[PDB]
């Protein structure tokens, strides 16, 4: 009954007693150390905010793009290592468009979630890449079929539909929150203020348009991410009726 | 020494003194599994299997233990699960293509030396780990019986009589005064098959047999009456 | 498809000819000292040109350095010829007409669709190589300059038309587009 | 503290011959939630409690349709049921198209055993961590098969798997004489499969949402019952 | 996979992947030593019992139930140089303690001193909630009566408070026990849904809040993001 | 078929298929990689070098922020050439778009 | 944890990956200042020496421009690939590189080379700039051998990198951008001396390396 | 974090790089003057036994072409797979330009080469570092070394190999810019006389070469005494 | 060698007002040969799709057997849901397309309803080319169908089922290959009916 | 090496052909004896490895490809294009003589760099 070192973690392909694969819960670890990112979906359409984490203030915080358009109806709001993120959004553009040249259709988000995973799968059986995914990313999208959905998928290949998510850094705290804020009747220019909020409490910095910007999914107008007027005032109206 | 700690953390090894442990430990694997034995016979051979059941769930008809290689091969191993099976698999196709090229049954000492050579190759080198399973298989060709053992480390022999699993000690050598006392017909084997499992040990008894009179060279099991002698007599 | 080269004693002049109508085909710009004008397959011809302006600016770029006239047309014959090895060789006909600063003289080359390398002090291709060269060799002379040259193509284009242009001259001020032809 | 040393990967066996790595993977199954399935003479039904990430979250999928004659449920790592789930799907539309013929469930059960036996014995991969209830109805009849990831595939006629599984397995048994004579009642045989998953439970009930049950037999193409279907069975 | 690296063999497993403290690995001398700065303004009379964690069973303690608040917190300090400090929380009449354990920034030399200041400063009822590597399963216990099999045994902090509580100055104190199995190196232990339904339930009969009310707060907290439940969530169906 | 440049922008007046299809799935995907729309120029010099590896006399209109309004066309046999005259319903092309006249 | 590319730490970070920045760190300094309308690239420069066959601001085409910082034989190698990727888009397309593509593809490489645990990432840092073809505005993008690509208004690189990137901090005003090539120059020149090569580059592919830096020096210095 | 070349240790440096570039530290000196009108290659040869064959054993001095050679520095064996490839790498720009290879050109892709061995983990670094001398027309005489690292610099006058610190010394304080050949070929000899290890700086153990006008002259043993007296080493 | 036969025979497709209709002889041909007087040349796909690929049998069995396959792996991957006859439109297309240098000589026409209700007739190029048509007939008779339809349509589902009756009736009587025996599949939002009407033997 | 920009053509610069001049479809008109020619090897390998099935069961080729497999995996030489010397004792070839062996057979794209990745398809 000695105490030893144990190797059950270093390994990807290595289980641990009880069935425990550390590698990928590791991975987790990783999102936390990337900017948090909210959604909200709810009728009128779904919501994205993510935190842009300006290293410094020279950083074009205007460039920083942690929110992507997949297709003009869905969209991608990511966390972690970036690095890898840009891996999988090109994929996930590539299914999208690859779908609608063979169907002539939009593809349904549940099935870009399902393609996505499929990739983040690939370091077992679909390998391509030796360590799972370090990123964890949020699809907010609507299809005609099931409506306006709000999507995460973990590095371990693994999707949920979420009515409200929160990850990255502080996603423990949004999330207790989000479990006593969200409703069914959540309308969308309340959700907006609502994911402004989460963001308020969770981000580390002043809550300002320079720094934090929003999107939504609307089916009439689409994936649009606001520009800093809008988000400004939102913010403005945020702290008045704080 | 039984360890040989160094140079039993991979395989294709050798230990100073010409051992590779990792094929020793896979024998052990062997011994952990569910006695099994097999009678060679001077018409055919028989095979005796302790089933441990485990529980009433299991389908009785469909939960069969002694595999069939092919028509006339009847197998039975004692080890993992997973090698013995994949074993058999590997068997099952090199019998059918024998069969397939020469339009003839494969010969039990030719089938013995294709398994033999798979289960070698699984020790040449440290990307795969030895086969955990010790095959007793047996059954009739041109040249009569043939009962063979293959080991994890690849070696196989022809035998009079063979058993593995953790029953085995106490099974060899009532096995070994069976041959010494008779040196068998296909119907006393059975008995004696069934007496030597009750020796060795919640058990069910299985049996199967494969001899040239009583079945024209086909490899059946043991059911109905057949049976419920060969367990009054045990 | 006509294209035309004179090797006069400081500079080079090339000649070519122009559904779609417009208000610089058949050329590319090698390099400031360097051009290239080719003539031959519409399509399989256009690619090679392209390729090769990749490369010698791809050359230019990695050594900060202007590759001679020489090398330059050294590179298009072992390029063309071993663009022929696994096909069928395709109509085309290369003129690279370059001014080579550390000589301090100008050069000109032709390269025919098999992938030969030809120093002339002048040079054509198509209808133009009928009956043209009967006025050059009558009339070209190595010392001729510049502005005696584009006479020489004015002269030499006339018969070219009576029978029946894009100037521009290499120099150590660099290529130049005219409209004198 | 020795089986660190043995339990690297799935190619070296320890001193004792127990290969670890291999059944660390059969352990992540109690990972799972638990599902149930059980079978009579002419029904086959599958009973799973699905579970959600947290509570604005959909609760995951685990019931599997290969073909309107078979599916399948799941329990344990979620990544390795997206590779063997689809994998065997890509099996029951590939027989169709090249024979016409349906595949039979025997055969899609053992032919996912192959796959699972190599990963235990090659280094870099690693033994799946799913195991699978498949239930289907064809000629021979209804058909309820466990695989288990060290390629043990077993005919049962009921059984359960994940978290807590030994309490259904016990019930089952207590039962097993009761509902095989539960022939040509669907609507009864799926209420005792659901009596069968209540006794894994702990705190959490059954709910419209979390519960998912499917049935198939010969009146019966496979069906999922989700939702708010599942109702009048809780 | 054809073949395994000839070169990738495991550093024996007899030494730990501890943190460094001091760069001179070659150092001859006395290694300086931690100290540990126990506020003493505390009443700790006003607290009939006291509860030692470390942070990844926090999601047992809600603030919206429970409503906690600080008293302030420990520091610790160390030259070479070091520093880090760990607040001190309570609700009622209950005294309780979070360590914020870690493998790789915090060595454990730190934990050792905190057991020290923290049982020389309380020798109330004293209540150890941790996690082992080394258990099978969930294990309640106290000063007069052991669960462990022989096998088994705990480590890091909470071996650190027990071992006060047991050996050293000022044992003897009489102390209830709870370590539920868990993985991973220190800070970082993941624990089953199965073992968190069989901890909230339990703990919950010593602390004595409404067991139903106070199981369905800490799900939330478990379950919707935590340290200990990681990937659980997703990574099994 | 025909159409021209002009100060305010361009005017068009009258296995392809897929190929025009296709293509529109390519700009889609530069559209996305880049975030701006593809130049008309690299739009027919992508077109001209796919319809020359696979030897359609297509053509291609556009009006951008710094190309401005031109007009490209490709040959089936891979010749791509600009031009300010084009000839071979009304359609105006803008900043904005196109509109149909 | 530390000894390879395919092992999450822990706490979630590769640290393979972050030793590959403590080497860019050890390199030779590069500096980088976003103009108006203008880019200017600083960077830090034997007795017996042949300076006439050396500049550590390399042109990866005639409107982009590319400095590092690092393992000088690394970035050797990677501003290769950057120009054959520079001449091909030119040649697959008509149009040049943009720079956001070209430290995309850049990046790539370099993420590229993290995929796999037999090849040692590129410990170099790139900074690029340049403008887009026929375009005004200024664009300055960073490279580092995770894969990660930033834009940046101003960034330094290399030796000496934290107490230049807190100088360029507070005298950088993103809202109050130097909008001279002599005040941008100055900044970056004051920028250096607080530990000279600089570069500028304006649109339309006009790259020059400035000479006779020490009137700007001296006038820095007596301010 | 120096069991393989794919490692970067804490301090963000390869050790097995490192250990690469120690190596050559103890082979023989390899010490290249650049001249006015010409350029200066000699090195020490270190395995020194009299029943080796001395003469038409050319171990430290290669010729890759024409106004070009390499004075190597480390670990004979490797260097030749190096020269053999920049031998083929020259005569393959010349039969694609027609023009000899400029001498930049050369040193960076044999560079890129050595580079290329630190980035893979079944290559060890190349245990050899040259001194590369030729003439092009682009800069006339030009003079190189370079490193199992994979990264060159120019050099007016530059030594290579064991006891590089002493030698580099004095070269800096008695390099004139505006020496001839002739003085190069003085200094060559001073600067390697009081850097070896030897009691004197005997032929046997000697080998020069020089390239000047462009011929490229490497000296056999009998001219290598002469010019030795006439230095009067 | 060859590797295209021909088997004759004529499918003729209509787009009415709300159904949809698809006709084919049964008579199977090879060089004045009957081979049979009963193969099916329509087939039901589901979801309210009828198609039919004219021409060579083989290539037109394997585009069918192929467009199956799609239809049950979309029907996996888009959680069992209907396929729309415009998907399948582009779907066969790029079947057909995905052979160009060796394609199927078939003239395939599929019949639906669009997403709407209308009816829906799409008929393809052999190499993949579609356009979607009020109605079109192909095979070997198609040029003697088309004219008469055109002057009695250019309607119910019962009285342009006797236009296609007469239309056949008259195709068999002067062409060879016409076959002996008429099937019928009528699509509507109620499914997909099949029916068979007997013509000349000879 | 498709191009980078767009993932549907050949780089044709890195690609150093020629151009694209030497375009996809028109590499179809080849000599009677280059396809029959280039892979004769190949066929006469797997056809001795078919025999080796048949006879001595599927052991024996399983052996005979992970050797070769261990031999060629393991050896990486971007300076060379020699066959392994171990190569040729597999094969059996140590003692023999062919016209690939007399005859093995730019700026750009021949660096080892390219090898490596390659090598590992990085």
């Amino acid at each position: 009954m000695f105490l030893t070192r144990s190797e059950y973690d270093r390994g990807v392909s290595t289980f641990s007693p009880e069935g425990r694969l550390f590698q990928v819960e590791y991975s987790l670890e990783a999102i936390k150390l990337g900017s948090t990112a909210i959604g909200i979906a709810t009728k009128e359409g779904v919501v994205l905010g993510v935190e842009k984490r300006a290293t410094s203030p020279l950083l074009e915080s205007d460039s920083i793009e942690k929110i992507v358009e997949i297709d003009r109806h869905i969209g991608c709001a990511m966390s972690g290592l970036t690095a890898d993120a840009r891996s999988m959004i090109e994929h996930a553009r590539t299914a999208a468009v690859t779908h609608n040249l063979y169907y002539d259709e939009d593809i349904n988000v549940e099935s870009l979630t399902q393609s996505v995973c499929d990739l983040a799968l690939r370091f077992g059986e679909g390998r391509l890449m030796s360590r799972p995914f370090g990123v964890a990313l949020l699809i907010a999208g609507h299809d005609a079929d099931d409506g306006y959905q709000l999507f995460h998928a973990e590095p371990s290949g693994t999707f949920y539909r979420y009515n409200a998510k929160a990850i990255g850094s502080g996603s423990e705290g949004a999330q207790a929150e989000l479990l006593n804020e969200w409703h069914s009747s959540l309308t969308l220019k309340e959700a907006e203020l609502l994911v402004l909020k989460i963001l308020k409490q969770v981000m580390e910095e002043k809550l300002d348009e320079n720094n934090a910007q929003l999107s939504c999914i609307t089916k009439q107008d689409g994936f649009k991410i606001y520009d800093n007027e809008k988000t400004a005032e939102l913010i403005k109206e945020l702290k008045e009726k704080e | 020494t039984s360890i040989g700690t160094g140079y039993d953390l991979s395989n294709s090894v050798f230990s100073p003194d010409g051992r590779n442990f990792q094929v020793e430990y896979a024998v052990k694997a062997v011994e952990n599994g569910t006695t099994s034995i097999g009678i060679k016979c001077n018409d055919g051979v028989v095979f005796a299997v302790e089933k441990l059941i485990t529980s009433k769930l299991l389908v009785p008809q469909k939960n069969v233990k002694i595999q069939v290689v092919d028509r006339h091969i009847g197998c039975v191993y004692s080890g993992l699960i997973p090698d013995g099976r994949h074993l058999v698999n590997r068997g099952r196709e090199e019998a059918a293509s024998f069969k397939k090229l020469y339009k003839t049954p494969i010969p039990i000492p030719a089938f013995a030396d294709r398994l033999g050579q798979y289960v070698q190759a699984h020790t040449l080198y440290n990307s795969v780990r030895p086969f955990g399973v010790s095959t007793i298989f047996g059954g009739v060709d041109k040249n009569g019986a043939h009962l063979y053992m293959l080991e994890p480390s690849g070696s196989y022999w022809g035998y009079k009589g063979a058993a593995t699993g953790k029953g085995r000690q106490s099974a060899k050598a009532e096995l070994e005064k069976l041959v010494d006392h008779h040196p068998l017909s296909a119907r006393e084997a059975v008995k004696q098959a069934a007496k030597i499992i009750y020796l060795a040990h919640d058990f069910e008894l299985e049996i199967s047999w494969c001899s040239l009179s009583e079945t024209n060279g086909l490899h059946k099991f043991v059911k109905g009456d057949l049976l419920q002698e060969a367990i009054d007599f045990a | 498809d006509i294209i035309l080269g004179i090797r006069v004693q400081d500079s080079v002049i090339l000649a070519s000819s122009k559904g779609i109508s417009v208000l610089d085909d058949k050329t590319r710009q090698l390099s400031p000292h360097t051009l290239m004008s080719f003539a031959g397959e519409a399509g399989d011809t256009v690619q090679f040109a392209e390729y090769i302006q990749a490369n010698i600016q791809l050359y230019s770029i990695r050594e900060d350095y202007e590759l001679s006239p020489q090398a330059v047309s050294s590179f298009v014959r072992q390029e063309l010829a071993k663009s022929i090895r696994s096909r069928r060789p395709y109509q085309v006909n290369v003129l690279i007409g370059g001014y080579d600063k550390k000589k301090n003289k100008p050069e000109l080359y032709q390269i025919d669709y098999l992938g030969t390398k030809v120093e002339l002090p002048y040079g054509a291709h198509g209808y133009s190589g009928f009956y043209t060269f009967f006025l050059l060799d009558h009339h070209y002379r190595p010392d001729m300059t510049t502005e005696e040259g584009l006479d020489l193509l004015k002269l030499c284009v006339q018969e070219l038309e009576k029978r029946m242009v894009i100037v521009k001259i290499v120099d150590k001020d660099g290529i130049r587009q005219v409209d004198d032809f | 503290m020795f089986r660190n040393n043995y339990d690297g990967d799935t190619v070296t066996f320890s001193p004792t011959g127990r290969l670890f790595q291999v059944e660390y993977a059969l352990e992540a199954i109690k990972q799972g939630s638990v599902t149930v399935g059980l079978r009579s003479n002419t029904h086959a039904v599958l009973v799973a409690l699905k579970r959600n990430a947290d509570e604005l979250s959909s609760y995951q999928k685990k019931i599997i349709k290969c073909d309107e004659h078979m599916g399948l449920s799941l329990a344990g790592l979620a990544p390795d049921a997206r590779v063997l789930s689809n994998y065997l799907r890509q099996q029951c539309n590939y027989s169709s198209l090249v024979f016409n013929r349906k595949l039979a469930v025997e055969r899609a059960g053992h032919l996912l055993c192959d796959k699972a036996q190599k990963n235990t014995q090659s280094y870099g991969g690693r033994p799946y961590g799913v195991g699978l209830l498949i239930i289907g109805y064809d000629k021979s009849g209804a058909h309820l098969l466990e695989f288990q990831p060290s390629g043990n595939v077993t005919e049962l006629y009921g059984t359960a798997i994940g978290a807590r599984s030994q309490g259904a397995k016990t019930y089952l048994e207590r039962t097993l004489d009761t509902f095989i004579k539960i022939d040509g009642n669907p609507d009864e045989l799926i209420k005792a499969g659901v009596e069968a998953i209540s006794q894994s439970l702990r705190d959490e009930s059954l709910t419209v949402d979390n519960l998912s049950i499917a049935i198939v037999g010969k009146d019966t193409p496979f069906t999922i019952y989700d939702g708010e279907a599942v109702a009048k069975y809780i | 996979m054809l073949f395994k690296q000839w070169n990738d063999l495991p550093e024996p497993k007899h030494l730990l992947d501890l943190p460094e403290i001091s760069k001179n690995l070659q150092s001859l001398e006395v290694c300086p030593v931690p100290k540990v700065e126990f506020p003493q303004d505390l009443d700790v009379p006003q607290y009939s019992t006291a509860v030692i964690t470390t942070k990844i069973m926090n999601p047992l303690f809600p603030k919206n139930l429970l409503q906690l608040t600080s008293i302030g917190e420990i520091k610790t300090t160390l030259t070479v140089v070091y520093g880090f400090s760990f607040p001190i929380y309570s609700f009622g009449k209950t005294l309780l303690f979070s360590m914020e354990e870690n493998f790789i920034s915090i060595s454990p030399i730190f934990g050792n001193m905190i057991s020290r200041s923290i049982i020389s400063q309380l020798a109330p009822d004293i209540i150890v909630i941790g996690t082992s590597d080394k258990i099978a399963s969930m294990k309640v216990m106290t000063e007069n009566e052991c669960t462990l099999q022989p096998p088994e045994f705990i480590t890091g902090f909470i071996g650190s408070v027990l071992t006060q509580l047991i050996v050293g100055p000022s044992k003897g104190l009489k102390f209830k026990c709870l370590v539920a199995p868990s993985e991973g190196p220190n800070g970082f232990e993941k624990l089953s849904l199965s073992d968190m339904g069989s901890l909230v339930d339990l703990c919950g009969q010593w602390l004595g809040f409404e067991p139903s009310r106070y199981s369905e707060e800490c799900y939330r907290l478990w379950r919707c993001d935590s340290a200990a439940i990681g990937a659980q969530s997703g990574l099994y169906i | 078929t025909l159409a021209f440049r002009f100060q305010g922008g361009i005017i068009v007046a009258v296995d392809c298929q897929f190929w025009e299809t296709w293509l529109g799935s390519q700009c889609r995907l530069h559209e996305l990689r880049e975030k701006e729309r593809i130049s008309v120029a690299a739009a027919s010099k992508i077109l001209s070098n796919l319809v020359y590896q696979y030897k359609m006399g297509t053509m291609i209109c556009g009006y951008t922020r710094k190309e401005g309004p031109t007009i490209y066309y490709v040959d089936s046999d891979g010749t791509r050439l600009k031009g300010d005259i084009f000839c071979v319903n009304l359609y105006h092309v803008t900043e904005d778009g196109w509109i149909y006249h | 944890y530390d000894r390879a590319l395919s092992i999450f730490s822990p706490d979630g970070h590769i640290f393979q990956v972050e030793y590959a920045l403590e080497a860019v760190k050890r390199g030779t300094c590069a500096v980088g200042v976003k103009g108006k309308n203008c880019v200017v690239l600083g960077c830090e420069r034997l007795k017996l020496q042949d300076t006439r066959i050396t500049s550590k601001v390399s042109k990866i085409d005639s409107h982009v421009v590319l400095s590092f910082s690092g393992l000088n034989a690394d970035s050797r190698i990677l501003i290769e690939k950057a120009r054959v990727e520079a001449q091909s888009h030119r040649l697959t397309l008509e149009d040049p590189v943009t720079v956001e593509y070209l430290t995309r593809y850049v990046a790539g490489v370099q993420q590229r080379y993290t995929q796999s645990g037999g090849v040692r990432p590129f410990g170099v840092s790139t900074l690029i700039a340049g403008f887009d073809p026929r375009d005004d505005e200024p664009k300055l993008y960073q490279t580092e051998p995770s894969g990660i690509y930033s834009s940046w208004s101003a960034q330094t690189i290399g030796r000496n990198s934290k107490t230049v990137r807190e100088f360029l901090e507070k005298n950088y005003d993103r809202k109050e951008p130097p909008a001279t090539v002599e005040e941008c120059v100055k900044l970056t020149v004051r920028s250096l001396l607080e530990v000279i090569e600089i570069t500028v580059v304006k649109p339309d592919s006009d790259i020059v390396a400035l000479s006779s830096e020490e009137i700007n020096q001296y006038v820095t210095q007596i301010e | 974090y120096d069991s393989r070349t794919t490692i970067f240790s804490p301090e963000g440096r390869l050790y097995q790089v490192e250990y690469a570039l120690e190596s050559i530290s103890h082979a023989g000196t390899a010490i290249g003057i650049m001249a006015s009108d010409g350029i200066v290659l000699a090195a020490e040869r270190k395995v020194t036994s009299t029943l080796l064959e001395q003469d038409t054993s050319t171990e430290k001095l290669y010729k890759l072409n024409d106004k070009i050679a390499v004075a190597v520095a480390g670990l004979t064996a490797d260097a030749e797979i190096l020269i053999n490839t920049a031998r083929i790498h020259a005569q393959n720009y010349l039969k694609t330009y027609n023009e000899d290879i400029p001498v930049e050109i050369l040193v960076r892709r044999l560079s890129d080469i050595k580079q290329g061995y630190t980035q893979h983990g079944g290559l060890r670094p190349f245990g050899v570092s040259f001194i590369y001398a030729g003439y092009d027309d682009r800069y006339g005489y030009q003079l190189y070394t370079s490193n199992p690292s994979g990264n060159y610099t120019g050099w007016k006058a530059i030594s290579v190999g064991a006891n590089t610190s002493a030698a580099q010394t004095l070269l800096q304080m008695d390099y004139k810019d505006d020496m001839k050949v002739d003085d190069a070929i003085e200094l060559a000899l001073k600067t390697l006389s009081k850097t070896t290890d030897s009691s004197a700086l005997t032929y046997d153990r000697l080998e020069f070469a020089t390239i000047r006008k462009v011929y490229q002259k490497i000296f056999k043993p009998q001219e290598i005494k002469d010019i030795l007296v006439k230095t009067g080493i | 060698f060859n590797p295209y036969g021909d088997n004759g025979g004529t499918i003729l497709g209509i787009a009415g007002e709300d159904f949809a209709v698809l006709a084919g002889d049964t008579r199977n041909i090879t060089d004045y040969s009957i081979n049979s007087r009963y193969e099916p040349k329509v087939f039901d796909c589901g979801d309210n799709i009828v198609m039919s690929a004219n021409g060579f049998a083989a290539d037109g069995d394997a585009l069918v057997k192929r467009f199956k396959n799609s239809v049950k792996w979309y029907h996996f991957d888009h959680n069992d849901k209907k396929l729309s006859i415009n998907s399948a439109a582009r779907n066969i297309q790029h079947l057909l397309y995905g052979k160009r240098f060796f394609p199927y000589y078939v003239h395939t026409i599929i019949a639906g309803l669009d997403e709407d209700g209308k009816g829906a007739v799409y008929s393809f190029d052999p190499v993949g080319s579609y356009e979607r048509e009020q109605c079109r007939a192909g095979g070997a008779a198609a040029s003697l169908i088309m004219p008469f339809l055109d002057n009695q349509v250019n309607l119910s589902v019962e009285e342009v089922i006797k236009l296609v009756r007469d239309s056949f009736t008259s195709a068999t009587e002067r062409h060879i290959q016409v076959g002996d025996g008429l099937e019928i599949l009528i699509v509507t939002k109620d499914g997909v009916r099949k029916e068979f009407y007997e013509l000349k033997r000879d | 090496v498709l191009s980078s920009a767009v993932p549907s053509l050949p780089d044709t610069l890195r690609q150093q052909e020629g151009g694209a001049v030497p375009l996809s479809t028109q590499l179809n008109d080849r000599h009677p004896l280059e396809s029959t020619l280039k892979n004769w090897e190949t066929t006469q390998r797997q056809r001795q490895m078919e025999q080796y099935r048949q006879i001595f069961g599927i052991a024996e080729p399983m052996k005979r490809t992970m050797e070769m497999e261990i031999v060629n995996r393991t050896d990486f030489n971007p300076l060379s294009t020699n066959g392994s010397i171990h190569r040729d004792i597999l094969l059996n070839k140590e003692c023999s003589i062919d016209w690939e062996d007399v005859y093995p057979g730019t700026m750009v794209g021949d660096d080892v760099h390219s090898k490596i990745e390659k090598q590992l398809g990085i």
